């Protein structure tokens, strides 16, 4: 529990700091943030364009010209301005078309992933997740993932089965591994040997039909105990 | 002549996406910093200058596999990584 | 599925007017289109290869299998890849790219940023991560284990004990053999499996035909060549005649570029599936029944194809 926690709040630090750095990776919010900007600017930009008429302020046409071929002069910066409505209406449907399917994603990790535990590898972050914490941010919502990460492995020698008495022996949860001279079942995530008993594994047939199995005496914890 | 310093001299490498010109291609892999095209990636390196060179996947790691050896970890390091 | 489209890039000037100076000038009234048109381009382009990146780019180490190939009885010959062969393809990513079957308007085709040679090579170090390791390398380290116990203890997420897959290993490893022998001839033979990228593929260049065709119509002009008009007319009538085939061409590409954006949008939406695909049937074992192939899934193989990755479950 100690070096536990010790490690969470080391990392919550270089959380920290890695968001406070000069670097960002909140860059995705800003791609959006930037695009929005970038469709507007462009909207506004085009109203300047004239589109063949001989001027871009309507309010010069309507006084430079009488109304028989202002309309004309109108209508050309009409198609124009018509024109670039409907690309730019059309690009913020397709815009909101992703940041919808973004948003749905965000809330299937949200349910998936803060709520509850999930057994989707890499989905909730990477490696064995073990919970997230939200956080809001402009136009959007950071997950903090907090992941298992298994580290300092070992060479270790095995055998599928242990063969003690003709009847072959498994491993109920764990698999068997030695140290090289003496055999032992141990968990499978975290290394943690156990005498090999009749509590922590079944038998199922023969040796003969197992490949690889190794011949090795299993405990029994009843006889050592009867006196009697 | 600046567009005429940067078309003639040495620093020229043709490469699939194109010609390159100014940047000088080197044989050490790494990283992709900034994506050319066909593999081809450029950063700023050390005087200074702008090398190309072919993107480094990644190291190379040959595992030793067999048909009895196991690899079980003996620790574990909690670690928190943000999405957005 | 399919991953990714040719990058296409097209030079808004030279397509609508092709040198012409004139056409050139009557294109600075409508302003930005151009640009705009093409930034929508570009950010697609960059789109194909973050798709790949995504799919592909979620190893960190290239892992590679020893040359003894002792995999408890189970033949991977056909999915490893070929020393002896130029490229580093595999058997059945040869057959994958022998089945599956412009630049003087301005149109250009961006190679894509990861060749097939290295996501070959992805490929391999997936398949070699996950035949020596199992789903140890995708949460952190590789951690090297048989494969037989890795499929003998793969069994408890169907429900199913250890026990049976020892009791009857040569017979699974048989059975295994078979399957892909059988997977070999399914692609050998003439079936249309790889439709779904071929699709993509003609769609992608029926299209172009399309935006090439269009420049032939004259949308209401005298013609279509547009040095005829600017030979026959003089600069007046001109005007009028070139500001026509200026909308028609300008509506042709429009109607291209809101085309390929739905259709990246659509195959963006197929790679993050793709994406997740793969992180859940070859880097663990999905309980999601149906998800990772039909039954009840136990690992599965990535292999590289054109454009696409094609999953063996
Ligand atoms: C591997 O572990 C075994 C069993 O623990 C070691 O044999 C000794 O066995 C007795 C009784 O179990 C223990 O009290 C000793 O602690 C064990 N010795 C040691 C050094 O652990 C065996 O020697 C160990 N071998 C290795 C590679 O350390
Ligand atoms: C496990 O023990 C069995 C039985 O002893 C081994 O099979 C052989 O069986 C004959 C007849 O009982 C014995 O004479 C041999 O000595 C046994 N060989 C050995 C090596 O003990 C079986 O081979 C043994 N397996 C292992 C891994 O030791
Ligand atoms: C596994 O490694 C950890 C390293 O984090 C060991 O615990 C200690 O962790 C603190 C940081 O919170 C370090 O300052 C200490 O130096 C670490 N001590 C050791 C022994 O390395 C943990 O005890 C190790 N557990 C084992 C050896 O199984
Ligand atoms: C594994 O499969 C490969 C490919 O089938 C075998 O290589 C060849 O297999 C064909 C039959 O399909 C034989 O006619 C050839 O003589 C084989 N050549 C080689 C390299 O031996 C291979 O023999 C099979 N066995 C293993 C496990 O390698
Ligand atoms: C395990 O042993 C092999 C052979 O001795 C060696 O190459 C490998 O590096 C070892 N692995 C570890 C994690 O020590
Ligand atoms: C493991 O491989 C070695 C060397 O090929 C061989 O001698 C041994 O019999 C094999 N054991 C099993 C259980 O396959
Ligand atoms: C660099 O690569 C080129 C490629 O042909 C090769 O000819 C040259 O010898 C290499 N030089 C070094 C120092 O690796």
């Amino acid at each position: 529990q100690k070096l536990i926690a010790n490690q969470f709040n080391s990392a919550i630090g270089k959380i920290q700091d890695s968001l406070s750095s000069t670097a960002s990776a909140l860059g995705k919010l800003q791609d959006v943030v930037n695009q929005n900007a970038q469709a507007l600017n462009t909207l506004v930009k085009q109203l300047s364009s004239n589109f063949g008429a001989i001027s871009s302020v309507l309010n010069d046409i309507l006084s430079r010209l009488d109304p028989p071929e202002a309309e004309v002069q109108i209508d050309r910066l009409i198609t124009g301005r018509l024109q670039s409505l409907q690309t730019y209406v059309t690009q913020q449907l397709i815009r909101a078309a992703e940041i919808r399917a973004s948003a749905n994603l965000a809330a299937i990790k949200m349910s998936e992933c803060v709520l509850g535990q999930s057994k989707r590898v890499d989905f909730c972050g990477k490696g064995y997740h073990l919970m997230s914490f939200p956080q809001s941010a402009p136009h959007g919502v950071v997950f903090l993932h907090v992941t298992y990460v298994p580290a300092q492995e070992k060479n270790f020698t095995t055998a599928p089965a242990i063969c003690h008495d003709g009847k072959a022996h498994f491993p109920r949860e764990g698999v068997f591994v030695s140290n090289g001279t003496h055999w032992f079942v141990t968990q499978r995530n975290f290394y943690e040997p156990q005498i090999i008993t009749t509590d922590n594994t079944f038998v199922s047939g023969n040796c003969d039909v197992v490949i690889g199995i190794v011949n090795n005496t299993v405990y029994d914890p009843l006889q050592p105990e009867l006196d009697s | 002549p600046t567009w005429r310093v940067y078309s003639t001299g040495s620093n020229v490498f043709q490469t699939r996406a194109g010609c390159l010109i100014g940047a000088e291609y080197v044989n050490n892999s790494y990283e992709c910093d900034i994506p050319i095209g066909a593999g081809i990636c450029a950063s700023y390196q050390t005087s200074q200058s702008i090398i190309a060179y072919t993107m480094s996947l990644g190291a190379e790691n040959s595992v030793a596999y067999s048909n009895n050896s196991i690899a079980i970890p003996t620790n574990f390091t909690i670690s928190v990584t943000t999405e957005i | 599925l399919p991953v990714s489209m040719t990058k296409t890039s097209v030079d808004c000037t030279m397509y609508i007017c092709g040198d012409s100076t004139e056409c050139s000038n009557l294109l600075l009234q409508y302003g930005s289109f151009c640009t705009q048109l093409n930034r929508a381009l570009t950010g697609i382009a960059v789109e194909q290869d973050k798709n790949t990146q995504e799919v592909f780019a979620q190893v960190k180490q290239i892992y590679k299998t020893p040359p003894i190939k002792d995999f408890g009885g189970f033949n991977f010959s056909q999915i490893l890849p070929d020393p002896s062969k130029p490229s580093k393809r595999s058997f059945i990513e040869d057959l994958l790219f022998n089945k599956v079957t412009q630049k003087f308007n301005g149109l250009t085709v961006l190679p894509p940023l990861l060749t097939d040679e290295m996501i070959a090579q992805y490929t391999s170090a997936l398949l070699a991560g996950t035949i020596t390791s199992g789903w140890t390398f995708g949460a952190g380290a590789a951690l090297q284990i048989p494969f037989a116990m890795q499929m003998a203890y793969r069994f408890n997420g169907i429900g199913v004990t250890q026990n049976v897959l020892y009791e009857n290993q040569k017979l699974i490893a048989n059975q295994f053999n078979s399957a892909i022998g059988k997977i070999q001839d399914s692609l050998s033979s003439t079936a249309s499996a790889l439709g779904k990228l071929q699709d993509v593929v003609n769609q992608n260049a029926q299209a172009l035909n399309t935006l090439v065709k269009q420049l032939s119509s004259n949308f209401g002009a005298i013609s279509s060549v547009l040095n005829d008009i600017l030979s026959r007319l003089d600069p007046p009538e001109a005007e009028v005649q070139i500001d026509r085939l200026i909308t028609g061409r300008l509506q042709s590409l429009q109607t291209y570029v809101t085309q390929q954006l739905i259709r990246a949008a659509e195959i963006r939406a197929s790679a993050n599936l793709a994406a997740i695909k793969m992180s859940e049937c070859v880097l663990g074992q999905s309980k999601r029944v149906d998800f990772c192939g039909k039954g009840y899934h136990l690992m599965s193989f990535p292999q590289s194809a054109p454009h696409g990755v094609v999953f063996l479950h």
